[PDB]
C-alpha cells in the first residue's frame, strides 16, 4: 500500500517483481505523493532506462506527482511518455486541466509556425506530444455533440483538418443548421484568429459546402467574396444561377455585392461577366444603377424639412463672414440630400449674395450633397457654372466641378476623362489665386469619381500640380491620390509622396500628403508599420497629424492593442495639441467594432486640461455610436456642451447629432434638451460663435435626407468596413483650419426603407405589413414588447434598431424569407407569386437614370 | 466549459485592479482644476 | 458561446487601463513642474 519503501526497491533486480510493486502504488499516488516525493527522482530515472519496460505503468504515477506538485507543463509529458495508460475519455479533473494546459500551448505554437509553413499540423514541424491530446479532444468534442468547444478550440489550433472534415460528417442538410455553424466560426474567428490569411482559408473551404445553392444563405457566400476579395468567387456565384433557375435569390445576390464591393470587383461583375454571359436584368444592377434610384426615390416620398425652424435660424444675422453662411449652407444640403431641392440657393435670394469669395464652394458644393445620386440631370445642375459658360466668378465656377464629385463618385468614369482634361490646362502654372481654386475642385472632383479605384493617368495628373506647389489645390491632388490608392497600393507612391513631404514643407500641402499617405495604406495593417515608425520619430507637427489617421485606418475593423498603445503614447508624451486630438480620434475608427467600450474610454480623457482633447474625443464618441446602441454616450456629451471653449461645443453638437437621429419620441429623453439648444445658441450672443456654427449642422444631421437618412457604418448589412463612410469622417476633423470639408460627410447618410420591390426588375409598390414598431416616422420637429402592430411598416422612416422586432406579413403576394432581414439599401424581398398587380407606382427613378 | 470559466475569473480579480485608476485620476483631476 | 467572445474583448481595458494610469502618473509629474512655476 505505502508507496515509500517500493519506490526505492526499484533499483534492484528481477523486473517482473517491480510490475506487482507498482500496482499497489497506483492507489496512493493522489494521497501518498506529498510525501514520496523524495523518490520522484528514481522515477523519472528508470524512464530513460532501456532494461526498464514499466515506463507504461511507471508514466502514469509521475504524471499524478508533477500536476500536483504545481507544474502544468511537466504533466502533459509525463501523461503521453507511455501512451497507453493515458485516457482522455475518463471524466476527472486530473485530465480536464492536463487538456486545457496542452492546447494552450499548442495555440503558441500554432500562431508561429503557421508563418513559414500551412501545413505543419500534418508534419512533425510540432513535436507530436503537443498535438496527440489536441487532436484526441476534438474526437471526444464530436461524439458528445457540442460545436462549441469543437470549433472554438479549432479556431485558436489553427488547424484546417478539423473545420473541413468534421462539418461534412455535421450536415444536417430547414438547412439552417449549416448557416449557424459558419456563423459561429466567421464570428469567433475574427476576435482569435490573428493571421488573415488561416482565416482566408476558412471563407473558401466554407465555399464548397454551399456552392450547390440548395436554399442555403447567400449573405453567409457573400461575406466570403466581400473579405477575400475575389474575382473567381465572385464569377462563381453566378455560375450556379444559370443551373438553378430563380429570380428572388438571383436578385437578392446582385444588389448586395454591388455594393459591397470596391471599384476593382465591379469591373468583373460587369466587363468579365459579359464575357463568360450573364442575366440581361442583373446586368444593370452590379452597374450600380438601381442602387442609387432607390435612395433617390424613397426620400421624395417621405421628405418633411421643416423650414419653420431653419428660417430662424439662417435669419439670426448676415455678418461673422461666411462662418455663419456656411452652417446653414451645409447643413441644410444635408437635408435636402438625394431628393433634388435647389430651394436654399434658388428660392433664397440673399443668402447666396452675402458670401464671400472662397464661400461661394459651399453654396455650389451643396448642390452635390443635394443631387447626390443623379447620373443623367446631375451635370445639368451645374451647366451653367461648367468650363465654357463662364460664370459669376472663378471662386464659384471651382465649386461645380466639385459638385460632380460628391454626386457621380464612384460613377464618374465618365466624368474622369472630362475632369483631368481641365487639371492638364491648369497643370502648366497659375497666375491668380482664383485659378487653383478651379483646379481644386476639379481635383477634388476626379479623386472621388476615381475613389476605389487605381489609375495612373490621375496619379501622374495630380502629381505635377503638387511640383507646382499650390497653396489651394496643394491639398485637392494630394487627397485625389489618395482616393485611387486605397487599398494596398501602390509601395513605390508610399515613398515617393513621403519625400515630397519632407522636401517641400508647407501648411496646406504636407498636412494633405500626411492625409493621403494614410489613405494609400488601408486594411494593410502590419504591413503599414514601416511608414508609421517614420512618422513617429520625426518631430514634425503635420507629420505627426498623419500617423494617426495611418494607424486609424489600416488598424480599423477588428481591433488591436498594438495600435491603442501607440495611439495612447502620442497623445500624452506629445504636447502639440492638434497631435493629441488626431490620436483620440483614430482610437474611434479601431473601436467601430465594440462601441461598448468607447464611452468608458471617452470619460477617462473626458477629463483634461486640454481643450483639443476633449474635443476629438467628442466627435470620436459619435463615430461608433453612430449607428449603434448605448445611448449613455450622451450624458458623456452633456459636459462637453458646457466647455466655454468655441470649438469643443461645435464638435459636440455633431457628435449629438449623429447618435440622437431617431430617438425622438419617448425613445431618449435627452431630446428634449438639444431641441431646445438648436434655437438658443443661435439666436443667443452669449454663446460662442462656432458653438452656434456648429449646432446648424447638428440641426442638419438629424434632418438630413428629410428624417430618414442614417449614418450606418459597420453592419451586418455590409459585413466589412465601409470605405465612403470612414473617409468622409475623416474630412470633417478639418474645419477652420484651411476650409471646411463638411461636404465629404454625405457618403455616410442612407436611408432607412423596408421594400420588397418585385423579383424581376423596379417597382416600388404601395402595401401596408402591420407588425410591432416604434412611433419614429410620424414624429417630427413641429413648429417593452407588446405585440402590437404599427401604422405602416412599409418604407416611411422608422429606425433600424428598434425594426429587429417588425415582421413580413405574407398575406400579399410576396413571401418572407429571411424573417426582417432588415437590409434598407438592397431590399428586394422575394415574390412567390409574380406578374401579378401588386398597386405599382412608378417613381421619378427614370430622372436618375 | 471549465476553461472558460477559470480564464473569466482573472478578469474579475483585474477589475479590483482597475479600481486603482479612479483613485489616481480623481487625484490628478484636483491638480488639473487647481492650475 | 458569449462567454468566449466576450472573453476576451475585456482585455482591451485592461491594456489600455494598465497604461493609461501610468499616463496620469507622468501627468502629475508635470503638474509638479507646472507648481513650482506657479509659486
Amino acid at each position: 500500500t505505502t508507496a515509500a519503501p517500493l519506490l526505492a526497491l526499484l533499483r534492484e533486480n528481477q523486473d517482473s517483481v517491480k510490475t506487482y510493486a507498482l500496482e499497489s502504488i497506483n492507489n496512493v499516488v493522489d494521497q501518498l505523493w506529498s510525501e514520496i516525493s523524495n523518490e520522484l527522482p528514481d522515477i523519472e530515472a528508470l524512464y530513460d532506462d532501456d532494461t526498464f519496460s514499466d515506463r507504461e505503468m511507471a508514466a502514469l504515477i509521475a504524471s499524478k506527482v508533477y500536476y500536483n506538485l504545481g507544474e502544468y507543463e511537466s504533466a502533459v509529458k509525463y501523461a503521453l511518455a507511455a501512451k497507453d495508460r493515458f485516457d482522455i475519455d475518463e471524466k476527472s479533473q486530473f485530465v480536464e486541466t492536463i487538456v486545457s494546459k496542452s492546447i494552450e500551448m499548442y495555440v503558441q505554437e500554432a500562431s508561429k509556425q503557421y508563418t513559414k509553413d500551412e501545413q505543419f499540423y500534418t508534419k512533425d514541424i510540432i513535436d507530436p506530444k503537443l498535438t496527440s491530446i489536441f487532436e484526441r479532444m476534438i474526437e471526444k468534442c464530436l461524439k458528445a455533440s457540442e460545436l462549441k468547444l469543437a470549433l472554438g478550440i479549432a479556431l485558436e489550433g489553427y488547424r484546417l483538418d478539423i473545420i473541413e472534415s468534421a462539418l461534412k460528417s455535421k450536415l444536417d442538410q430547414s438547412t439552417s443548421e449549416n448557416v449557424k455553424i459558419i456563423n459561429y466560426l466567421l464570428t469567433l474567428a475574427i476576435t482569435t484568429v490573428t493571421n488573415s490569411k488561416f482565416r482566408s482559408s476558412i471563407l473558401r473551404k466554407s465555399f464548397d459546402f454551399l456552392m450547390n445553392m440548395p436554399n442555403c444563405d447567400y449573405l453567409t457566400l457573400n461575406k466570403v467574396v466581400v473579405n477575400l476579395n475575389d474575382a473567381g468567387l465572385a464569377l462563381q456565384l453566378f455560375k450556379k444561377l444559370k443551373e438553378e433557375n430563380d429570380e428572388g435569390l438571383s436578385a437578392q445576390i446582385a444588389f448586395d455585392l454591388v455594393s459591397s464591393a470596391s471599384q476593382q470587383l465591379l469591373e468583373i461583375l460587369v466587363t468579365e461577366l459579359t464575357a463568360q454571359g450573364y442575366d440581361p436584368a442583373l446586368l444593370n444592377i452590379l452597374s450600380g444603377l438601381p442602387t442609387c434610384d432607390y435612395y433617390n426615390t424613397f426620400l421624395l416620398n417621405n421628405k418633411n424639412i421643416d423650414i419653420g425652424l431653419l428660417n430662424k435660424s439662417k435669419s439670426s444675422l448676415d455678418g461673422k463672414f461666411s462662418l455663419f453662411h456656411t452652417a446653414v449652407s451645409v447643413a441644410n444640403g444635408f437635408m435636402h440630400a438625394g431628393t433634388t431641392d435647389n430651394s436654399f440657393i434658388k428660392a433664397n435670394l440673399p443668402w447666396l449674395g452675402k458670401a464671400q469669395n472662397w464661400a461661394k464652394f459651399t453654396a455650389t458644393a451643396s448642390l452635390g450633397v443635394i443631387h447626390k445620386g443623379n447620373l443623367l440631370e446631375g451635370k445639368k445642375v451645374m451647366a451653367p457654372y461648367l468650363p465654357g459658360s463662364r460664370a459669376s466668378s472663378r471662386f464659384i465656377k471651382g465649386g461645380s466641378l466639385y459638385g460632380l464629385g460628391l454626386i457621380y463618385a464612384g460613377f464618374g468614369r465618365d466624368t474622369t476623362d472630362y475632369l483631368k482634361n481641365i487639371i492638364v490646362e491648369n497643370s502648366g502654372t497659375s497666375g491668380d489665386e482664383d485659378v487653383d481654386v478651379l483646379l481644386h475642385g476639379a481635383s477634388l472632383g476626379i479623386g472621388l469619381a476615381a475613389m476605389g479605384s487605381a489609375n495612373i493617368e490621375v496619379y501622374e495628373a495630380l502629381k505635377e500640380v503638387l511640383y507646382n506647389d499650390s497653396a489651394t489645390s496643394g491639398e485637392a491632388a494630394a487627397l485625389g491620390m489618395g482616393l485611387c490608392m486605397l487599398g494596398t497600393g501602390k509601395p513605390e507612391a508610399i515613398h515617393d509622396m513621403f519625400t515630397y513631404s519632407q522636401e517641400t514643407q508647407h501648411g496646406n500641402i504636407t498636412r494633405g500628403l500626411a492625409v493621403g499617405l494614410a489613405l494609400i495604406n488601408y486594411g494593410r495593417q502590419e504591413l503599414a508599420d514601416d511608414l508609421i515608425t517614420k512618422m513617429l520619430a520625426s518631430d514634425e507637427s503635420l507629420l505627426r497629424y498623419g500617423g494617426a489617421f495611418t494607424i486609424a485606418l489600416a488598424y480599423a475593423g477588428t481591433g488591436n492593442n498594438s495600435a491603442v498603445k501607440r495611439l495612447l503614447h502620442v497623445a500624452v508624451s506629445d504636447s502639440n495639441d492638434d497631435v493629441r486630438r488626431a490620436a483620440v480620434i483614430a482610437l474611434g475608427f479601431v473601436l467601430l467594432r465594440d462601441y461598448t467600450t468607447v464611452p468608458r474610454i471617452v470619460q477617462l480623457l473626458s477629463k483634461s486640461h486640454n481643450a483639443h482633447v476633449r474635443c476629438g474625443t467628442a466627435f470620436a464618441l459619435g463615430i461608433a455610436c453612430a449607428g449603434k446602441g448605448l445611448q449613455s454616450a450622451i450624458d458623456v456629451l452633456d459636459p462637453l456642451t458646457k466647455d466655454p471653449v468655441d470649438f469643443v461645443r461645435q464638435a459636440a453638437m455633431i457628435a449629438l447629432s449623429m447618435i440622437l437621429i431617431q430617438q425622438t419620441e419617448k425613445l431618449n429623453p435627452q431630446v428634449a434638451d438639444i431641441n431646445k439648444n438648436f434655437l438658443s445658441v443661435i439666436t443667443n450672443k452669449h454663446q460662442e460663435g462656432l458653438a452656434k456654427f456648429g449646432a446648424c449642422v447638428a440641426q442638419g444631421i438629424m434632418n438630413a435626407g428629410g428624417r430618414n437618412v442614417t449614418i450606418q457604418l459597420e453592419n451586418a448589412d455590409t459585413g466589412t468596413l465601409d470605405t465612403k463612410s470612414v473617409v468622409g469622417l475623416v474630412m470633417f476633423s478639418q474645419f477652420w483650419y484651411w476650409f471646411p470639408l463638411a461636404h465629404f460627410l454625405s457618403l455616410s447618410f442612407t436611408p432607412t426603407t423596408v421594400i420588397g420591390i418585385r423579383g424581376s426588375d423596379q417597382a416600388i409598390p404601395k402595401f401596408q405589413m402591420n407588425c410591432y414598431a416604434k412611433e419614429d416616422a410620424f414624429s417630427y420637429p413641429r413648429m417593452k414588447y407588446s405585440s402590437k402592430p404599427y401604422k405602416v411598416d412599409n418604407m416611411t422612416r422608422i429606425l433600424p434598431q428598434q425594426s429587429r422586432y417588425i415582421s413580413f406579413i405574407k398575406d400579399d403576394r410576396f413571401v418572407p424569407v429571411r424573417k426582417f432581414k432588415g437590409n434598407n439599401g438592397v431590399v428586394v424581398l422575394r415574390d412567390r407569386e409574380p406578374k401579378e398587380p401588386v398597386a405599382l407606382i412608378e417613381t421619378v427613378r427614370q430622372m436618375k437614370d | 466549459e471549465q476553461k472558460i470559466q477559470e480564464t473569466e475569473l482573472k478578469i474579475r480579480s483585474k477589475t479590483e485592479n482597475v479600481r486603482r485608476l479612479e483613485a489616481q485620476r480623481n487625484a490628478l483631476n484636483d491638480k488639473v482644476r487647481f492650475i | 458561446y458569449f462567454k468566449l467572445k466576450k472573453l476576451e474583448k475585456e482585455y482591451e481595458l485592461l491594456t489600455l487601463q494598465e497604461d493609461y494610469i501610468k499616463d496620469e502618473q507622468r501627468h502629475l509629474k508635470r503638474e509638479l513642474k507646472r507648481a513650482q512655476e506657479e509659486v
